[PDB]
């Protein structure tokens, strides 16, 4: 009767390994399919997280090693310069004999560093303009500090590209950190412990007189500065409707309305965008389209940037670029950002060289990192069955539009215009392995020195920044995918209309060939569906067929899916996380991901049930008392096990807009009517409440 | 993004 095959043992091994069945499913499913997994591991000490997710990205980091760090003869030129930015990366003998001479070397290229620099005023500060400053970080090296000026797809015409201006990325993950009290103060200390730390080495590297009062002093200033940079920021509950984002107007309204008074020089948004444009030989006039993502901020940034000098702005702007080059020096620069990374993420030790390294490439060479990964790891012939499954999803969400009482029949038309428009990204494009030239022109702008890793990664900062900026002008390319090929993840772009499924992620426990279909649609066919749903989801449902921010939601089923989602919204608001000290989930951030979880799921387990009217039942899996309708949810709840350090479990609450693991298992399967039938629980116990929150 |  049951399956007797390597494939079906693997999964049953793996399935009771992780699971334990001496809990109740109904009382706590998370407990119940991961409890056996919480048992055995433990959080490695150069992790934050540990799961099943970083469990294959750590397993995908070994196959990216094997290949990067052994040589071919046969191998072209992109792959070269992949495998010698690797050799160039992992020479740790190379690059701690430069100590921070690479550093130096950049610093007046920066307009130095106030507090690393003697007379700097006299030097740099006579003429330095906020223009010029702010520019050559963004044109140059790709750091964006006080004004994140970018260039993007256009959100009214998802065709062409655009100039955006908005708030920057700060130095601690979220501007909840910077009131430094309570569970704050321990990382705003080590960020201000480590300012110093870095200003010192600097100038013992120059050879000036050290004063610890004037070192803390300044750095302090520097905390100051950024305290109210962070507080003029909106909150992620502000920036979640693109609709009241999105505020485009002209170079010559940003001077009338958002002027600016910087070390006395009146700020120049035409001089600031040209200094920036004119590295890519681009000229911008005062009749030039700029998105403002970021008007409150730039209103409330007036008054704050006029009582600093230009000491106190470029001691913040030039600190922000050396936090990132510090990791691409010598241990002794590289011992002072680890003790910052303790407080903030609670990793006691420094991740592994060639993990690092190997992860760095695959950043910076996605295409040739892609190519070496699939030629080694992935089938090629599975593309054929992850296109199905997409195809069947795609007509069982079209199919649950006709069900749905919330949504009038014209703007269910319109839905299916968007859900038959989804073009699906399997695996890797083709290009990579075929067509050598198209990837050796991708990277001939490229020439690597192995002894000179610093000089590399700023190389990359140009190259990158370059191919962005140059962008302003062409018609956005169709072709062009949004992530690599070595990804244990899943993506939606609301601008292209796409979802993405890089090869890293069609594997165990998410897709297999050979491994039942049960685990399939509980794994993968989840994964379709959710990312199917974020073309739908609070963000997501703003954005037409062409990826285009157009209203086509009637005022009766807008109010509803807001009301419908209200549900969500209320639920996850009340998760207490007790590895965050007890302190409930924000609701409004998760809410994208936790719609598109719930809509995922009900969506994978109807294709699968069109699967048993089709196909009939299969053969079941040995040492399990779980039928293959319960197989589906196990696997599921399988794919979110692991655990988090308390350190970064306050991090995530207040940046990530995912959930945590085990409240996305909860949450959804206590919506699900399904998973209390498969496994019988009654109404009123924890997995199976009352109120059901529904949307797609 | 599924995960982060
Ligand atoms: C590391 O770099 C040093 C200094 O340039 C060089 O002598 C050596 O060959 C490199 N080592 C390896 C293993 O590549
Ligand atoms: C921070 O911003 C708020 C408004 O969001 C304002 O009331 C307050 O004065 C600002 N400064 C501080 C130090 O809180
Ligand atoms: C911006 O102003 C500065 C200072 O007057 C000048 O040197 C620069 O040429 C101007 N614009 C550009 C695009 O460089
Ligand atoms: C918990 O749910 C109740 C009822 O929906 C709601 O009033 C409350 O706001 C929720 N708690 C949160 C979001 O913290
Ligand atoms: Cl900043
Ligand atoms: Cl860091
Ligand atoms: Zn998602």
């Amino acid at each position: 009767g049951i399956c007797k095959s390597s494939d079906c043992i693997k999964s049953a091994a793996r399935l009771i390994q992780n699971m334990d069945a001496t809990t109740e499913p109904c009382t706590d499913f998370f407990k119940y399919a991961c409890g056996g997994w919480l048992k055995r591991n433990v959080i490695p000490e150069t992790s934050s997280r540990y799961g099943n997710f970083d469990i294959l990205r750590d397993e995908l980091e070994v196959v990216l090693k094997d290949v990067l760090q052994e040589p071919k003869t046969e191998d072209i030129v992109a792959v070269q310069k992949a495998k010698a930015l690797y050799r160039s990366c992992i020479n740790e003998s190379a690059i701690d004999s430069r100590g921070g001479e690479p550093l130096l070397k950049l610093l007046p290229d920066i307009y130095g560093w106030p507090v690393a620099t003697e007379n700097w005023e006299q030097k740099y500060g006579a003429s330095w303009t906020a223009e010029k400053a702010i520019a050559q970080l963004n044109s140059k090296y790709g750091k964006k500090v006080l004004i994140n000026l970018f260039v993007g797809t256009d959100d009214k015409n998802s065709v062409n590209h655009v100039i955006h201006i908005d708030q920057p990325r700060l130095g601690l993950p979220s501007r909840d950190y910077y009131e430094c009290t309570g569970i704050y103060k321990e990382a705003c200390t080590a960020y201000v412990d480590f300012m110093i730390s870095v200003a010192r080495l600097i100038r013992q590297e120059e050879r000036l007189p050290i004063d610890e009062n004037q070192l803390a002093l300044e750095m302090n200033k520097v905390m100051e500065l950024e305290k109210e940079i962070a507080n003029a920021t909106a909150k992620p509950e502000d920036r979640n409707d693109p609709m009241l984002l999105y505020n485009k107007m002209t170079l010559a309204q940003i001077q009338n309305n958002f002027s600016l008074e910087i070390n006395g020089k009146p700020f120049s948004w035409l001089n600031f965008t040209n200094e920036i444009m004119s590295t890519v030989n681009i000229s911008i006039t005062n009749e030039e389209d700029v998105v403002v993502y970021a008007p409150e901020y730039l209103t409330k940034l007036k008054p704050i940037l006029t009582k600093y000098s230009a000491r106190d702005l470029q001691n913040l702007m030039s600190w922000r670029f050396i936090m990132d080059l510090v990791s691409s020096l010598s241990r002794t620069y590289k011992e002072s950002r680890n003790a910052f990374r303790k407080a903030l993420y609670g990793t006691t030790s420094e991740t592994a060289t060639w993990r690092r390294c190997a992860n760095y490439v695959n950043g910076n060479m996605e295409n040739a990192v892609g190519r070496l990964y699939v030629e080694a790891a992935f089938a090629g012939e599975s593309k054929h069955v992850v296109e199905d499954l997409i195809a069947q999803i795609r007509e069982v969400f079209i199919q649950t539009l006709d069900d749905l009482t919330w949504m009038d029949a014209e703007t269910k038309k319109r839905a299916e215009e968007k859900a038959l428009a989804i073009k699906e990204r399997i695996g890797y494009p083709d290009d990579i392995v075929s067509n050598d030239n198209k990837l050796n022109n991708e990277y001939l702008e490229l020439n690597y020195k192995e002894d000179e890793y610093f000089e590399n990664i700023i190389q990359n900062l140009k190259f990158s920044q370059s191919k962005q900026l140059k962008k302003l002008r062409e018609k956005v390319d169709k072709d062009e995918w949004i992530s690599g090929a070595a990804v244990v993840n899943a993506f939606y772009s609301s601008g292209r209309n796409q979802i993405v499924f890089p090869a890293g992620i069609l594997q165990p426990p998410f897709f297999s060939a050979q491994q039942s279909n049960s685990l399939n649609y509980g794994g993968i066919g989840m994964v379709i569906g959710h990312d199917i749903t974020h073309g739908f989801d609070d963000n997501g449902r703003n954005f037409n067929k062409d990826g285009d921010l157009v209203d086509w939601w009637t005022q009766q089923s807008a109010s509803n899916f807001k009301e419908q989602s209200q549900c969500m919204v209320y639920q996850y608001g009340n998760f207490s996380w007790d590895l965050a000290g007890g302190q409930h989930l924000n609701g409004i951030n998760t809410l994208g991901e936790n719609i598109a979880d719930n809509g995922g799921l009900g969506q994978a387990y109807r294709a699968y049930q069109n699967y048993i009217k089709k196909n009939g039942e299969e053969k079941l899996l040995p040492g399990l008392d779980l039928n293959h309708k319960q197989l589906f949810f196990l696997n599921f709840a399988q794919v979110w096990c692991g655990t988090y350090r308390p350190e970064y479990a306050v991090n995530s609450i207040k940046t990530d807009v995912h959930s945590p693991g085990n409240f996305r298992i909860i949450g959804t399967l206590q919506n699900s009517a399904e998973f209390s039938e498969a496994f019988h629980c009654r109404k009123n116990s924890y997995m199976n409440p009352e109120k059901k929150c529904r949307v797609w | 993004a599924a995960a982060a």
